[PDB]
This record gives C-alpha cells, structure tokens and sequence, in this order.
C-alpha cells in the first residue's frame, strides 16, 4: 500500500508497474491516505505525467479525498499542465467538480498564479 | 530606473535556472536506489 | 542608492552559488546507481 503512495507520488514509474500487477484485485490503486489521497492523488499533485497514465490505463476511477480535492484540483495547483492533458483528454466530468469550498479546478490554478 | 531593471533580469533568470535545477532533482528522485529505506 | 547596490551585490552572490550549486546536481545524476527505475 504505502509503497505505491510514495513511488506515485515521486514518479517512480518502474516500482509502480511492479506493483500493480495484481490488477485482478483494485483495493490499493483506489486506496486512501491519511488525508484520503489516491495514488491517482499524489502522481497529478507532484506532477508526473506518466504516473497519472498508468493510473488511468488501469482505473485509478477519479475518487475524491479529503477536503473534496481530486487530480485535477491537484494538478492545478502547481500548474503542471502535462498532467492536466492527461486528465481532461480522459472525461470531461472532472473538470466540473467543486471541493468543500466550493473552489472548482479553475479556482486553483488563477489562485496560485499558472 | 536602470538599476532595478538590471536587478530584475538577473532575477528572471534566478528563477529559470532553479525552475531547471528544479527538475533535475525530481528527476533523482525518480530515477534512484532505493533498498534500506524503503 | 546605497540599499540597491548592497542588494545587487547580494544577488550577485545568490547566482554564483546557485550556479556551483547546479553543477554539483548535474554531478549526482551523472554519478549514480540506477538499477530499479533504469
């Protein structure tokens, strides 16, 4: 479990494939942190494209944590725009989404300045 | 006028070269060793 | 007048660090066991 946070959330994409080879069973790709983060959470946040198309090749299904916040709310904040073409190419229900606050993913990318 | 002008271009490029150096150390991190603490 | 030319000087050093700085990073990548994210 904890090794797929940390090697998604620092594009380790090697040890990612190596761990989700047990496809058959989805509980970890869709699993939660402490802060309810997805894998799928953790790769848009820092940023890896690759990471976040891996995830979405084998149905990281575009949960939401804690705070309401999803990979898109993650991949604006920090304005990695590559890993924000990987998630609206996929479904244009995410770009739409509201957190708690009510912040949509626009909010968050014309808040920190991309 | 010409002296702040000359502090902000050396600015601008302080922050293309950490925004590059920035990316080499994600890319350590990515591409690395990792067995004891795992 | 005094104050921004302390500043410039001190900018001026900023970047010569952080140019040593760089080449030691392009050094770790250069030198580095890369076996399990080859």
């Amino acid at each position: 479990k904890s090794p797929l946070h940390f090697a998604a959330s620092y594009g380790r994409i090697n040890t990612c494939q190596r761990l989700l080879q047990d496809i058959s069973d989805t509980r970890l790709l869709n699993e939660g942190d402490l802060h309810g983060m997805t894998p799928l959470h953790l790769a848009a946040k820092n940023g890896h494209d690759k990471v976040v198309q891996l995830l979405l090749k084998k149905g990281a299904l575009f949960l939401s944590d804690h705070n309401g916040w999803t990979a898109l709310h993650h991949a604006s904040m920090g304005g990695y725009t590559q890993t924000m073409k990987v998630i609206l190419d996929t479904n244009l229900k995410c770009t739409d989404r509201l957190d708690e606050d009510g912040n949509t993913a626009l909010h968050f990318a014309a808040r920190e300045g991309h | 006028e010409m002296e702040i002008l000359k502090q902000k271009y050396r600015l601008k490029d302080l922050t293309f070269l950490l925004e590059k150096q920035h990316e080499l150390i994600k890319l350590i991190i990515q591409k690395m060793e990792i067995i004891s603490e795992t």
